[PDB]
Parts: structure tokens; C-alpha cells; sequence
């Protein structure tokens, strides 16, 4: 139950996560993940519902999403936990994160084409099946259409917002989950996807098994922030149309709540995490 | 008030715009697109990157595609 920053993994534990989610995908489990990100995605809407995406939701309802995934690893391989990708650290192509024996580095110039690493559509084994750009193959370009990841001083800049999300909850708020989220400001979570690009730039971003390594870092600096803000927590807190409050149940799963998710420790701890 | 429709060649392929919010379509084929609180626009191919016209996202499609056909969503 430890998440572990990818770039400290041993060469075992990179190979038993790329089997297990190889394992996954041959299955078929790994593409209903793909396939419930997508739905959420083109359903989450800043004047209706929204659950997963641009809405105070959107940290609780990945910390399960990821807490779901890793739980249906940890069934191939009891060992295996989601490691994480600080990329305001591991900011360059040369991270070993983008190394042959972990995922894989950046596409080719011609299609995108991800050409090394057990994910390359030339192995066989990383069909792209949940899709809506037709082609068949994993594709990145890594640092092609924005051209830096966050830096730290942009992270921290995020951190130090004291509320955690502002009317109207979505993405026009002021407020940290916005911010962390990307719509407003410096810009951290989507700008990753953007700097990705191929598949994470997309509604059917994990596709990609990047996708995971950036949520849980996402979800440390959710973990982080708390650690800030002792005073702040999850809002709404009750009778918001159309956005999840702190005691309300989530799509999903419709059995858990933001206020069940709060506290990581119930799940899992991270290899290190700053006291207040 | 919805944008404006619009038709043109992009890169060697059709894209259109019309109000329903918004559709769009590469070369007749529909393209999931949405609109943010500030009026800017993503669509399914290239959502986590907000442009400010449906013919913009429309556009950054087709840059995204790459030749592709597009999927019915
Ligand atoms: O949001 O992926
Ligand atoms: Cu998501
Ligand atoms: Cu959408
Ligand atoms: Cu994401
Ligand atoms: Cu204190």
C-alpha cells in the first residue's frame, strides 16, 4: 500500500506493473477504464452535471477512479501499487519514466507512433480499441504542442491557495481544485495532457498508462495541499444542483462520497508526504 | 447567442460548424465539441486544451487527426 515516486521504482517493480497492466488490457478490463473516462468526460458539463471533470468532484472522483485501477492491478499482482510522476522533476524526454523498459518514449514525427517500450503497437500487446481518433496505435509527442511541463514554483504557487473550490464549481472557479485542475491560472493538470499529446491529449486519455502515473501525482498534491490547509476542506457541503457535495454519493459507483475519500491514509500512504 | 455556423476546406478536409449547443462535423463525420463557462471551446480530440471558436477546435481536430477518419463518438 505504498505509492512510490516512478523514478525511484527498482527494474522489479517496473516489471511487475507493466506486466500487470498488460495483463489488464489482454483481459479486456483495462479498456472499460478507458471507456468510463470518456463517457464522464464528454458528460461533465460546466452548466449541467458534473461529476469527474471541472467540478469540486473532480479530486475524489479520480482518487477512486485510480483507487478502482490500482485495485484491479493489485488482482493480477498483489505487489504492484500505481507509482507517480512529479513532472514538475521529471520534466525532460529523457526521464527514465519515458525509458524502453518503463512506458516508452515519444512518437514518431510521421503518425505519432510510439515506437519502443512494452505499450508500442508493435509488440502486439497495446491495442487501441476505446477510440475516437480511428488509428490503432499509441501515440505521444512529447513537449510538441506546449513546450514546458509545470514547474515547481508554478506547484507551489497552487498549493498555497487556501479554498478549496469557489462557486460556481466548475470551470470558472477561482479556488484550488481549478487551479490544480488547469482551467484558470498557470495551469497544472491539463497542460500535462497537452504536453503528452496522442492519446492523453484526448477524451480517451488512458489509453495511455501515463494516465495513472499523472493522477496519482495529482492526487499527492491533493494530499499535499490538506497538509497546507489543515482549515480548508471539500466544498460544497450540501444542496448544489448539478455538482457533488461532501456528503452526496458519486456515478459511478454511487456508494462512496467525496467525504469518504478524503483522507488517503485510509487507501494507501505515499513513500514520503511533508508534514504541516 | 450560439456562434455563427461555418464551412470551409481545412487542410484537405471539410469541416463544418452549426448551432443545435454546437455541432461540428470532419468531412461529414460528428465531432464531440463543448463549450467552456468563458466561451472558449475542446473538443473530444484535443480536451484538455481550450481554443476559442468551435472552428478552432474544429481546426485543432484535423491538426490532431493527421489524415485519419474520424470515429462516430
Ligand atoms: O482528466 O483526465
Ligand atoms: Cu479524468
Ligand atoms: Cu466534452
Ligand atoms: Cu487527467
Ligand atoms: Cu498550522
Amino acid at each position: 500500500t505504498v505509492r512510490k515516486n516512478q523514478a525511484t521504482l527498482t527494474a522489479d517493480e517496473k516489471r511487475r506493473f507493466v506486466a500487470a497492466v498488460l495483463e489488464l488490457k489482454r483481459s479486456g478490463r483495462y479498456d472499460e477504464f478507458v471507456r468510463t473516462h470518456n463517457e464522464f468526460i464528454m458528460s461533465d458539463t460546466d452548466s449541467g452535471e458534473r461529476t469527474g471533470h471541472r467540478s469540486p468532484s473532480f479530486l475524489p472522483w479520480h482518487r477512486r477512479f485510480l483507487l478502482d485501477f490500482e485495485q484491479a492491478l493489485q488482482s493480477v499482482d498483489s505487489s504492484v501499487t500505481l507509482p507517480y510522476w512529479d513532472w514538475s522533476a521529471d520534466r525532460t524526454v529523457r526521464a527514465s519514466l519515458w525509458a524502453p523498459d518503463f512506458l516508452g518514449g515519444t512518437g514518431r514525427s510521421t503518425d505519432g507512433r510510439v515506437m519502443d517500450g512494452p505499450f508500442a503497437a508493435s509488440t502486439g500487446n497495446w491495442p487501441i480499441n476505446v477510440r475516437v481518433d480511428s488509428r490503432t496505435y499509441l501515440r505521444r509527442s512529447l513537449g510538441g504542442s506546449v513546450a514546458e511541463l509545470p514547474t515547481r514554483a508554478e506547484v507551489e504557487s497552487v498549493l498555497a491557495i487556501s479554498a478549496y473550490d469557489l462557486p460556481p464549481y466548475n470551470s470558472a472557479s477561482e479556488g484550488f481544485r481549478n487551479h490544480l485542475e488547469g482551467w484558470r491560472g498557470v495551469n497544472l493538470h491539463n497542460r500535462v495532457h497537452v504536453w503528452v499529446g496522442g492519446q492523453m491529449a484526448t477524451g480517451v486519455s488512458p489509453n495511455d498508462p501515463v494516465f495513472w502515473l499523472h493522477h496519482a501525482y495529482v492526487d499527492k498534491l491533493w494530499a499535499e495541499w490538506q497538509r497546507r490547509h489543515p482549515d480548508s476542506a471539500y466544498v460544497p457541503t450540501g444542496g448544489t444542483p448539478d455538482v457533488v457535495d461532501l456528503n452526496e454519493t458519486m456515478k459511478p459507483w454511487n456508494t462512496v462520497r467525496p467525504a469518504d475519500l478524503l483522507d488517503h491514509t485510509a487507501y494507501y500512504t505515499f513513500d514520503a508526504l511533508e508534514h504541516h | 447567442a450560439a456562434p455563427e455556423s461555418f464551412d470551409e476546406v481545412y487542410k484537405g478536409r471539410r469541416i463544418q460548424g452549426r448551432p443545435a449547443g454546437y455541432e461540428v462535423f470532419v468531412d461529414g463525420v460528428q465531432l464531440h465539441v463543448m463549450r467552456n463557462a468563458d466561451g472558449s471551446w475542446i473538443s473530444v480530440v484535443s480536451h484538455y486544451d481550450p481554443v476559442p471558436t468551435p472552428r478552432a477546435a474544429a481546426r485543432a481536430a484535423v491538426d490532431e487527426l493527421q489524415g485519419a477518419p474520424l470515429l462516430p463518438f
